[PDB]
């Protein structure tokens, strides 16, 4: 077997494609399904939606552009919902911002999507001669300095550590690629059909077997923005536009028996929360160090 | 060998008088340029854009350029740029853009 | 816009008459009213024929399209501009013969010219503004139409006039559309037994102005066959060889002006 | 005033003229009132001389309508797709006769200013001049000031 690197892509993109097509063609044919605001601005507020098409972000248009613009993550009864997820029985809905008394869940919600962007600055800069492998999106906890990926790389390449250059590239297409606007969006994938879009990645392969494992079902969680797809625990932010300072800082190499792991680590923050240039460079201090938690 | 002109540009001059006298004929071949004249092609190429470590980062390091000036600063960079004063470079009201012939005739 | 034959003053019979007699041609006039029935014409009649209930069948079915004349004419067409060209330019290859011909024959030139000898006007199809692919057809089938009447010896005459105007003033390569001029050239030179292009810039003004002018001379064996002007040194050896290409394959500026006189 | 209107350079309608003269003018068709006195003189033409003309013209298509109408008017068109209006109301014979004979030898062009007397193509033949055309060349394309 060769591959081409656009084939690969175009190949997950098709694979995608059909899964949606599949999932839509379930037939509903615009059922309605009830929606009720329990949010704490105006209660007693009701929607007629079309279940498995509409949005929570389709529920925010009927209000404000206050609530769309505002709004990242959705609270729909015991889950957080990302605004571009369809919606499935009855609900009630209530929206969260990053202001909010209990913003954690957000919090959560942005490192894991600030992180999975950093796989797209990372796997499309490298040259064709060599290989890139995306291992796992490790989730600290939001008092660590940074947010952190996982990557294995080929091992004639695994000599050299990055220079400031090489760095601030990183940074540049992280930047570029909030210059464009991405929507996220979300699948819902079985373990078999799922297993088969990653496939080279043998990291991917097993991380969706535990993954899949300890849920009954088999359920696997795909997010798909631009070209690139990756598999998540929990939600994720609506859109790329809402990062604004965008930096990957410090990069380590980690290294056990069987693999040479580097941890990517950078730092983000929110337009809405964007903070001042001497307190920037204080924390793209802090997010030099190596830190971890991975259990 | 007689001519009033120096063979040495653009075309090689003969001016003679029919027999008659009536029609002076005029016999004017091109002066070819000779190769002793030229110089060579410059040719001057240099891609150090490339890192050794990775290629598409190398290449996706050549779409990386871009600036925003104001309007004064850019002004004086464009006619820098083209040797004009600075007048040339300004909008023009909506009066003058509204009166513009939207289909200018086009010859040959 | 409305068909004129819809408009307060027409005979269709009239017309199909004074077009012949404005050209110098002698169509019989069955050729030439059989010449601008269209397909579609047909289809819209057996319409409504069939919604109105009204018996037509028979009669409208001996309508016989242009079809069979148009094929005649496209081929009989393709090859007299082929013979012209092979004629006039003897140093053109396959493809060039190829692509002039298939630009005098394009959409948008014979589409022109049939506008501006109310051949739309004559037509009869659906949708008036007659769309160039029924507009061609049309066109085609009165020159298969007059290949019918008259020899091939009139319709030469004809179709020179008509469509071999339409390149006065157009250059080689603006037909061409190649865009290799350089191993082009290599090619023919080397089919010439001619060895060795050599790019040598003659002269220059301005180098570091935002309008530099360059002036690329082509050299073969110290003899200069071709020069041209640019903005840059890639241009400029463009433009030679677009030059180089024109003298050789004999489309130049000094041609002699195209042919007329009627034997 | 000739910022007022428009402007062409010199045409000829589908090259006309080269391979063949092809006379511009295809319909005429002219409305008269067999009643009324204003229509006097298109009456006449269309008694002595529009058989004549038709003679001489096989090509335009000529329709006459006798109409109960108050101004009595000829409708030029154009095988450029060019309409142009006449009134022949109150004309003497010689002045319809001669007003259809203009009619029949235009274009159908319009007529507003045109720029240039002539067009031209390839009006360079031989060369065309170019700053560079008549300087002499030096040694090695040598500058002004410089040395190899």
């Amino acid at each position: 077997s060769q591959l081409s690197p656009t084939e690969l892509i175009e190949m997950q993109n098709d694979l995608f494609n059909k899964e949606k097509n599949r999932q839509l063609s379930l037939t509903p044919r615009t059922e309605k399904i009830e929606v009720k605001h329990v949010g704490k601005t105006d209660p007693g507020t009701v929607f007629v939606m079309n279940k498995n098409i509409s949005t929570p972000y389709s529920c925010a248009m009927h209000l404000s552009e206050w609530y769309c613009r505002k709004s990242i993550l959705a609270l729909v009864d015991g889950q957080p919902w990302d605004m571009y997820k369809p919606l499935t029985k009855s609900c009630e809905i209530k929206f969260l911002t990053f202001k909010d008394d209990d913003p954690g869940e957000v919090n959560k919600a942005y490192w894991r999507s600030c992180a999975m962007m950093m796989g797209c600055v990372i796997e499309r800069a490298f040259k064709d001669e060599y290989v890139v492998s995306l291992v796992r999106a490790p989730e600290v906890p939001v008092i660590a300095g940074a947010f952190c990926y996982d990557v294995v790389l080929d091992k004639r390449l695994d000599e050299w550590m990055p220079t400031k250059e090489n760095l601030h590239s990183f940074t540049k297409d992280a930047r570029a690629l909030i210059y464009k606007d991405l929507p996220f969006e979300t699948l819902e994938v079985e373990a078999k059909v799922a297993l088969e879009i990653f496939q080279h990645n043998k990291y991917k392969l097993d991380f969706i077997e535990e993954k899949a494992s300890q849920n009954p079902e088999r359920i696997v969680k795909l997010h798909r923005f631009g070209d690139f797809i990756d598999v998540s625990e929990g939600p994720l932010i609506p859109r790329t536009s809402i990062c604004f300072q965008y930096e990957v800082s410090a990069v380590h190499n980690l290294q056990t028996q069987s693999s040479l792991v580097r941890r990517f680590q950078g730092l983000s923050l929110p337009v809405h929360l964007r903070a001042h240039f001497t307190i920037w460079n204080k924390l793209l201090e802090r997010s030099r160090k190596m830190v971890t938690e991975d259990k | 060998t007689y001519s009033s002109l120096p063979d040495d540009y653009n075309c090689k001059v003969e001016l003679a008088l029919t027999s008659d006298g009536r029609t002076i004929v005029c016999y004017h071949p091109s002066v070819d340029i000779p190769y002793e004249h030229t110089k060579p092609i410059p040719x001057x190429x240099x891609x150090x854009x490339x890192x050794x470590x990775x290629x598409x980062x190398x290449x996706x390091x050549x779409x990386x350029x871009x600036e925003h000036l104001e309007q004064g600063p850019m002004i004086e960079q464009l006619s820098k740029m083209f040797f004009t004063t600075k007048h040339r470079w300004y909008p023009r009201g909506q009066y003058h853009r509204r009166r513009r012939k939207p289909n200018p005739p086009k010859d040959r | 816009p409305v068909r004129r034959s819809e408009k307060p003053n027409w005979d269709y019979h009239a017309e199909i008459q004074a077009f012949g007699h404005r050209l110098q041609e002698t169509f019989s006039l069955d050729l030439l009213k059989t010449a601008f029935v269209n397909s579609c014409y047909i289809k819209s009649e057996e319409a409504k024929r069939q919604k109105l209930g009204i018996d037509k069948e028979a009669a409208l079915l001996n309508l016989k399209d242009n079809q069979e004349l148009s094929e005649q004419g496209i081929s009989f067409s393709q090859t007299c501009l082929t013979q012209f060209f092979e004629d006039a330019f003897p140093d053109l290859p396959t493809e060039g013969v190829t692509s002039l011909v298939d630009f005098l024959t394009s959409e948008e030139v014979v589409c022109h010219v049939a506008r501006n000898l109310a051949v739309e006007q004559l037509a009869l199809s659906a949708e008036f503004p007659v769309p160039p692919p029924v507009l061609r057809q049309t066109f085609f089938a009165v020159i298969g139409a007059l290949l019918q009447s008259s020899g091939p010896e009139r319709t030469a005459l004809f179709i020179r006039d008509f469509l071999i105007t339409q390149m006065t003033g157009k250059e080689l390569f603006e037909m061409w559309t190649i865009t290799n001029p350089m191993g082009l050239l290599v090619e023919e030179l080397k089919k010439r037994k001619i060895s060795a292009p050599e790019s040598r810039l003659t002269r220059q003004s301005g180098s570091t102005t935002a309008l530099p002018v360059y002036f690329v001379g082509l050299y073969c064996d110290r003899k200069l066959i071709a020069e041209g002007p640019g903005e840059t040194v890639l241009v400029a050896e463009e433009e030679a060889a677009r030059v180089a290409l024109r003298k050789l394959f004999g489309f130049t500026e000094n041609r002699r002006p195209w042919d007329y006189s009627k034997p | 005033t000739a910022r007022g209107t428009a402007s062409r350079f010199l045409t000829s309608v589908l090259h006309n003229g080269l391979g063949r003269y092809v006379q511009q003018l295809q319909r005429l068709s002219f409305s008269l009132s067999r009643d009324a006195p204003s229509s006097r003189g298109a009456r006449e033409f269309v008694e002595r001389e529009v058989t004549d003309f038709a003679r001489r013209n096989p090509g335009v298509v000529i329709y006459v309508n006798p109409r109960p109408c108050c101004v009595p008017r000829v409708v030029a068109e154009y095988l450029n797709g060019a309409v142009r209006e006449e009134s022949i109301h109150c004309k003497s014979v010689e002045e319809i006769a001669a007003l259809v004979q203009k009619l029949a030898d235009q274009s159908g062009l319009d007529v507003i200013r045109i720029r240039k007397p002539f067009h031209t193509d390839s009006p360079s033949i031989q060369g065309q001049w170019h700053p560079f055309t008549n300087k002499p060349t030096t040694l090695g394309g040598l500058r002004p000031r410089e040395v190899q």
